[PDB]
Parts: structure tokens; C-alpha cells; sequence
């Protein structure tokens, strides 16, 4: 559906995984996102993970269905272009344009998503 | 029956919600104060504790504690 | 779009104010929003109040004038739809679509609004 | 057409001791400096964190970030009589811009939408 | 009165960042006294209480300065 | 390089990291975790220390430490 989404996620909540962050990463990331994650340092893993969870929560908000039957975390992938600008490729999105922006503070990951008419 | 005891402990230990406040009709999000991130850790907790896997499709299908129990027991 | 707006509100600040001033919520919320607020626990209350305040501040910015002479808190109402997502009905709007997204962390409530065509 | 969002911690921007002035010269245009000098201490840190957030949001929206393709000096934020901010940026019109800026005790945040 | 002014300065100082030697009739709340939106609505509520009156969001916008409030409290 | 010695002292005070952390091939963003704000405060400190001018573009080129050392020479 056409909509917008906003999501702010506290870094500490993702960092507080320790022995659960691998399973959580696998539930949250696609194949290529996971490869990037395994290549990162531990502080960088939490940031990467919180940014992706925020971007995907925001996207599902704009998509208007939330995560579930119509949309799985695995159907959404954030990629970066040559300039490091993030974009979303989604397997369930039909004839529409998607916009995303991700930002970080020391304690937070925030993302906003716009799904528009082509 | 036994499954509710374990399920409840999970809920209490995660969402930290009083206790004795875990009713079969008690909605995780609406009645227990769970955001999206809390419900995903909850589902993961359930996946370990019972050695099962819960898809995103299935995770949506289970709103209440009773829904959790029923899912688990069959 | 015709206008956009963003607002982040501190939950503790809202909590102290409501503690200090029992009519703060009556000023911010419509009667319908207000009845909704009353049905909630002490926790759920400050975040519901902070979220609606954020959504109204953001809307008033998207609307272009902020809250005041051209627009009251009372003219903006946040409603839940079929599945619960928030949307806005504003007495001063007639030929624009309005989009809102509301998010929460442990300390902050945040919302964004887009007012646009069609 | 793109969107940009940025959230900057206020402490870090006020925390710039004698280093904050040179920082303002880098982030602000001439018309924005005049305005910044004429301000109080607290209002100064806020004015600066918002301009930084806004310019970063706009730069993300534009798709390049700050650098070769776009400079802070190319972005100017002004406010009308209703206090609504708007961006001017003669870096290739053919597009309308929308901006919103907000402050909290800890943070300065901004969003931008650049459309077709 | 000149009474209403002392009751308004007390309320401003208590509420905002302001000292006591800055509440000069011309001083704008948002501009000169470091007030944001949540600060002024609280400020408005103090006044409604301290002088048994009703101040709409419309009237809130009229009282932009210290002198504006006073005049309004008449 | 006393240049590096001077570059590291600046980095261990604007970013807070330890020391061995600051290697020559260390990335400002990935290994030191400096964001867009950290990066400009970092570039301004270098402007100060070594007395030079780093344009908005110049700064987007100094990817790691070694690069910054090279630009300073
Ligand atoms: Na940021």
C-alpha cells in the first residue's frame, strides 16, 4: 500500500543479544546482508543490525501490512549504491517506488521509508 | 498445561510483566506492552525452549499467550 | 507533497508535565482520543499522550503554520483503522491526503506527517 | 527525487569549545552566520545543530552526501513568517524541496523530501 | 494591575530558564526566554490556573510577549 | 612519521579510541567508527594542527589514516 514509515530503534537493545544476535541476525537479514554483517567488527555488527531492523520496520509500516504473511523480513533487502545511498529491493512490492533514509546516533538507529505511485 | 508454565516464564523473563498477568487471552502487544522488537525476541525464545521454528507468517498468526500455547502443543 | 513535518518528544518531559498539570491531556487530545487515553495503564498513558502530541506537532508543521491561531490541537484527531494503524482527520483539511507514522523508544516518542495531493 | 533524515546529538555540537566558531563557518552560509552571531549561547547551539541536521538530510535526499557533488555552502535554510523552514539550493532546480526541523533537549532532527 | 505582573513574572521564572531580571514586558517567550512549545503550553496552564481563566490555542498565540500576557490578563 | 604521531593524538581525543587501534590502514568509518559529524571535527583539528585547508571534497577522499598522512605531506 502507499504510505510512509518511521522507526527509531535503540542500539542497546540490539547489542544486548550476545548469544542471541546470530539467530536474530539470520531472522532479520537476507543472504547478502548477512555476508556483510559477518565481515564487521562487533560494534559495527550492532549498528548494522539496528539500521536494517529500523529500515525494515519502517518499510513494513509504509507497506501497511507489518511483518507476517504478506511480508517477511527476508523479502526486504537494503542495498547501497556507488555513493553509499541506501535503497530497498522488495519481492512483494508491485508497480511503486520506494524511498529510504537511514541515520545513526550513539544510542539509536532511525529509518524512514516512503512507498509512492510510480 | 506444562507448556503454559514454561511459556509464562519466558514472557515474564522477557517483557517483565508483573506475573499472574499472563492470561490465555492476554495479547502480547496490547495487554503486555510488547513492541515489535520484543515480540521477535519472544518468538526466538520460544524457538529455543521448544526446539521449533516460527516463520514470520506464523509469528503473525499468534497474537495471545493462548495462541502461543496452542501453536506449541500441536 | 504539499508539506512535511517531523517531531520528537521526550517521554519523561511529558510524564512530568502531566503529573504537574492534570489538564495537560485535555488540552492536547480530542474527547475521543481522551477517552482512549483513560482506558490505559499508567505506563501506556504517557506514551499514548506523547505520541499524539508528536503527531499533532508534526502535522501542524506539515500544515505550514504550527499550532495556534490557524490550527488547534482540538482540530486534529488521530484514529486507529481496521488493523490498528494511526491516521489523521483534520477539521481544517479538505482536498489533501494526510499520512502519518508514529514510533516509540524507551525515552522518546516520534512522528512524521506528509500532507499531499489526491 | 529522494528523502533524507538526520538526527544529531546536541551535546556534540555545543561541545565545540573554541572549535565551534570555525565549525559554524564551515556549515553556514553568509546569511546564516549573520543570524548565528546575533544569537544567545543555548539558541546558538540549537540553531547550528538544526542547520547541520537539515543540510545532512538534504544531502542524503539529493543522493550524494556532503563532498565533491554537494557542499554545505550550497544549501541555505530560511524561515517564513509562520516559522516554516525552506531550503534554497541552486544546485539544479527542476524540483521542489520540503524540510522540517525539530528539537528536543538532547537532539536536533530534520527531514527532507526532494521531488521531481 | 501591577500586581498581575508580579504574579506573571513569578510564574515565568518558576517555569522557564529565565532569571527574574529578564521578564521585561517586551521579552518574547520563545525568543528571549528560551521557551519551546511544551514550555509555553505549560506556561499557559499556569496562567489559566493562577487567574481562573480559559485561554484557547488561539489566545495562546496572541500572547507572544510578557506584556501580551499582562494585557490579556485584563 | 611524527606526522602520524600527531595525527593519532588528534584521533585518540576526538574519537576517544585507545591507541594500537589507530593503525595506518585503519578506516575512519569502519575501524574507528567516526560519523559525518566526527569526520568534520576530525578534519578541522587537522586543519588546526598542520595549518592547512581541507575542502568538503578533500575530506571525502581521506578514507583511512595513511591517506590523511599522505595528504598532510
Ligand atoms: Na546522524
Amino acid at each position: 500500500a502507499y504510505g510512509i514509515g518511521l522507526d527509531i530503534t535503540e542500539l542497546k537493545r540490539i547489542a544486548s543479544m550476545a548469544g542471541r544476535q546470530k539467530r536474530f541476525a539470520e531472522r532479520i537479514l537476507t543472504r547478502s546482508e548477512l555476508d556483510q554483517y559477518y565481515e564487521l567488527s562487533e560494534a559495527r555488527k550492532n549498528e548494522f543490525l539496528a539500521g536494517r531492523f529500523a529500515a525494515k520496520e519502517a518499510f513494513s509500516k509504509a507497506f501497511g501490512t507489518g511483518i507476517g504473511r504478506q511480508l517477511s523480513f527476508q523479502d526486504i533487502e537494503i542495498r547501497k549504491d556507488q555513493n553509499g545511498k541506501p535503497y530497498i529491493i522488495c519481492t512483494k512490492l508491485s508497480q511503486a517506488a520506494v524511498h529510504v533514509s537511514i541515520t545513526h546516533t550513539k544510542e539509536y538507529a532511525a529509518a524512514q521509508v516512503v512507498i509512492e505511485r510510480l | 498445561a506444562d507448556t503454559l508454565e514454561r511459556v509464562t516464564k519466558i514472557i515474564v523473563d522477557r517483557l517483565g510483566v508483573d506475573e499472574a498477568d499472563v492470561k490465555l487471552e492476554a495479547s502480547f502487544k496490547e495487554d503486555l506492552g510488547a513492541d515489535x522488537l520484543d515480540v521477535v525476541e519472544l518468538v526466538m525464545e520460544l524457538e529455543d525452549e521448544f526446539d521449533m521454528e516460527i516463520s514470520d507468517e506464523d509469528a503473525e498468526k499468534i497474537a495471545t499467550v493462548g495462541d502461543a500455547v496452542n501453536y506449541i502443543q500441536n
